[PDB]
DNA sequence: ATATATCGATGTATATATCTGACACGTGCCTGGAGACTAGGGAGTAATCCCCTTGGCGGTTAAAACGCGGGGGACAGCGCGTACGTGCGTTTAAGCGGTGCTAGAGCTGTCTACGACCAATTGAGCGGCCTCGGCACCGGGATTCTGATATATATATATATATA
DNA sequence: TATATATATATATATATCAGAATCCCGGTGCCGAGGCCGCTCAATTGGTCGTAGACAGCTCTAGCACCGCTTAAACGCACGTACGCGCTGTCCCCCGCGTTTTAACCGCCAAGGGGATTACTCCCTAGTCTCCAGGCACGTGTCAGATATATACATCGATATAT
């Protein structure tokens, strides 16, 4: 029992992550289209991890499996674990 | 007796690297020489991104290596950029630079 | 009564950096960064090594096929750098025998 | 007297300049791990998380984001402009090679 | 009388319309070979090649440059523009990554 | 003994590779950046293939080392070998 | 007598796939259900895109698959060209497709 | 006075070509492409099978890591075909057996 | 004065022979796949426990949401020179076809150095605890920018003045 | 009365100056995370045995390189015209900066409880070895779909004479 979440991305995030990646102005339909970016994006890494998960005959998605289904698209993640 | 990092005059193991290579089936005979070589290599790699790491750590009054150093020493440099281009650091940062049309004209 | 005996390579990071900077320590975090990357090296040199070894109908891995990795994998100046040290490291190896 | 305030584009710069130097989590906390296990929810009921997991996925999720809109200001610089528009993020994501 | 000259850019989409239908290396064997050979004598002198060598090294070739034509194009029409330009070209290899 | 051999990769067929790729117009200074591009992307495909060759204690270069050293950059060949 | 690729009911070979996993120096120990699993895996993917394939070679009234049909057949499936994104096909070609905006004005 | 023997999946894609389509043949720079195309397929599933074993200190590839591996590797629909496929033809072997 | 229907012309695809080189099919054989027994070791099943995750409550508080004034950027339009497409004639150079030849690749026999394996042992590495110094936090001063403003500064103009 | 020159004055703009926030930096305190020490334990090391994979040469055979000649298709350069990219201007709207209000995230503490890790037993499943035999691959031959040539119907693109 969920509400719809992804509004709770809101607004100054995507700002600060805009700022952080160096914009100076921002069209006020960027945050839609991040809002999705951001789903689809989760929804491979979050997929692959469950996955993951789901052959080790686990409930808890560790650490190691988020690592492992970044690392398997290219995007490896040094830090947790390794 | 002597172990082999040590008759080797590296620092990374030889025994471990030798045993990894084994029992991670790279492949069913694994050379005595290949330990030794991968350890140099490896000893040679971390030697120059920790030595780039202590002089981001100079350069900002720090007497402990942070993240954000290990991004600034890795994404200043040009070949460590080539190598580890596909590689994410836990709670790095980015390089600080803006383009020049960004910036407010005079 | 310890949980499990965890391997990993945080010894040998601060012995280079000792060797390297006498005076400067390092966090937990940056030494976890340094052995996932140490770690993920060794896992790109040692599938290319096996890789050459598959290529060629061969089925070991010595010290050549190990520099040809290192030559296929590191770029420019870090190639030839890391090719000279592990030279220099195995004929010290062999010379000490 | 009027207040003293700034032109528009000043605040801007002195952001960029302020948090492409500190590395903190620009999203916050809860609400991204509420996403998370909205997300999770749907492939695999009854589902437990780590917190070093969730944490994972943040830093992931934020690294993707930045580069994602650094690329997205080169496109929008690229059509003299300034502002990023959408456009500019399906051309990104079209030659990263995302938009299958 | 005035010969039947066609506008500028009929030729044009004619041309893009025939070679994206047909199938044969684009670029002529000959100094391609040529080219192979002297950037291959660089690294190691007296090389030998197959001719399935250098027909690889031409196929790739021909299409990691059509892909790149593709995105360069892709970038010079979401900048108002039908021209392509040496600027989408490096734009294309920046988002890609190829930029070193 | 050899000569200037970019330029044989000629104006022309910078063409129609264009109009493969779907270009309308093209300007004038195309050529000689695609002429540098090209230069690079050889300079690695034949570098690592005549590594490859030195490997295996070979003085020519097969369609396989090609091909190794195309799917180790991420541009797999079929075709050729495989 | 019966071989295990007639007995699992596929085409592709059991005991060739089972050696190229044995000797490919992949794991220790290979199960005997992997190689009846993977060579089922390898059969469905061949046998659709000699499908595709197919159906694109009677689009274009040849009898023959040549490398452009298989061109066609992998870019314009969905799933097809998802999975094999990185991968040149030697000798085929690039679909028919011209933006509107190069299009002439009417 | 044959060179050498060459392992190629030339007659099984036929095989398989023929039950598809009864009236139509292939050239034989298809058949290259769909032999590089097969051991591309094999050399991708067995190797996240491979890592997979590894990852759960397991020395084993099963069934379960195959199919786990096709779930990995697939998108899509052509994820929960392959495994259709894989069930019914493993299951086709144990009655068999 | 501008949109509309002809019509000359140019490229495209279609029909049909042909001849052809590439693909489908018959044959030996030898190589790897299959049946059967051994033997052993990896992995599943059962009980434990404790570790970590989830759920809940309180509380100050930093931060998001909303609204408003306005300034600067995006968009549309006009103008125009230029840079590129298109066509034509010519000449260069790639494609093709033989021919030698010769250097390098693959097979083969052998034998030699080298890596796997087993057992004992010990020295290095990891977990746990302490203690201490580098980093975090807070407050004050200096600095370092940004924004609005008075000052003077060049420019157009209307009248005074000199000449005819 | 007509024509030509000069200059005080009003006005739109570059510039030094002054005030206001934001940020850096210095110092004091404290606090918590890293370095160092100690015990355990496990895996690296050494010696001897043995199988085997890879190096040396030598033979052969095959395919890659160099050369020559014919042909002819494609590139190169020149000329001309036109459509398009750049640039300026007007405007209009839409984000931005700032202030007030509320609210939900952060932190901390506590309880329950579900599941991950551990240990032991066993069992069944797979490697190894042998030994036979069917399948697949190289090779040679028929044969048939496809490339090329000549002729032709037709889509279509642009220049133009006409209607409202």
């Amino acid at each position: 029992v969920l509400r719809d979440n992804i509004q709770g991305i809101t607004k100054p995030a995507i700002r600060r992550l805009a700022r952080r990646g160096g914009v100076k102005r921002i069209s006020g339909l960027i945050y839609e289209e991040t809002r999705g970016v951001l789903k689809v994006f989760l929804e491979n890494v979050i997929r692959d991890a469950v996955t993951y998960t789901e052959h080790a005959k686990r409930k808890t998605v560790t650490a190691m499996d988020v690592v492992y289904a970044l690392k398997r698209q290219g995007r490896t993640l040094y830090g947790f674990g390794g | 007796a002597k172990s082999r990092s040590n008759r080797a005059g590296l620092q990374f193991p030889v025994g471990r690297i030798h045993r990894l290579l084994r029992k991670g089936n790279y492949a069913e005979r694994v050379g005595a020489g290949a330990p030794v070589y991968l350890a140099a290599v490896m000893e040679y790699l971390a030697a120059e991104v920790l030595e780039l790491a202590g002089n981001a750590a100079r350069d900002n009054k720090k007497t402990r290596i942070i993240p954000r150093h290990l991004q600034l020493a890795i994404r200043n440099d040009e070949e460590l950029n080539k190598l580890l281009s596909g590689v994410t650091i836990a709670q790095g940062g980015v390089l600080p630079n803006i383009q020049a049309v960004l910036l407010p004209k005079k | 009564k310890k949980r499990k005996r965890k391997e990993s390579y945080a010894i040998y990071i601060y012995k280079v950096l000792k060797q390297v900077h006498p005076d400067t320590g390092i966090s937990s975090k940056a030494m976890s960064i340094m052995n996932s990357f140490v770690n993920d090296i060794f896992e790109r040199i040692a599938a290319e090594a096996s890789r050459l070894a598959h290529y060629n109908k061969r089925s070991t891995i010595t010290s050549r096929e190990i520099q040809t990795a290192v030559r296929l994998l590191l770029p420019g100046e870090l190639a030839k750098h890391a090719v000279s040290e592990g030279t220099k490291a195995v004929t010290k190896y062999t010379s000490s025998k | 007297k009027k207040p003293h305030r700034y032109r528009p584009g000043t605040v801007a710069l002195r952001e960029i300049r302020r948090y492409q130097k500190s590395t903190e989590l620009l999203i916050r906390k809860l609400p991204f791990q509420r996403l998370v296990r909205e997300i999770a929810q749907d492939f695999k009921t009854d589902l437990r998380f780590q917190s070093s997991a969730v944490m994972a996925l943040q830093e992931a999720s934020e690294a993707y984001l930045v580069g994602l809109f650094e690329d997205t200001n080169l496109c929008a610089i690229h059509a003299k402009r300034v502002t990023i528009m959408p456009k500019d993020i399906q051309l990104a994501r079209r030659i990263r090679g995302e938009r299958a």
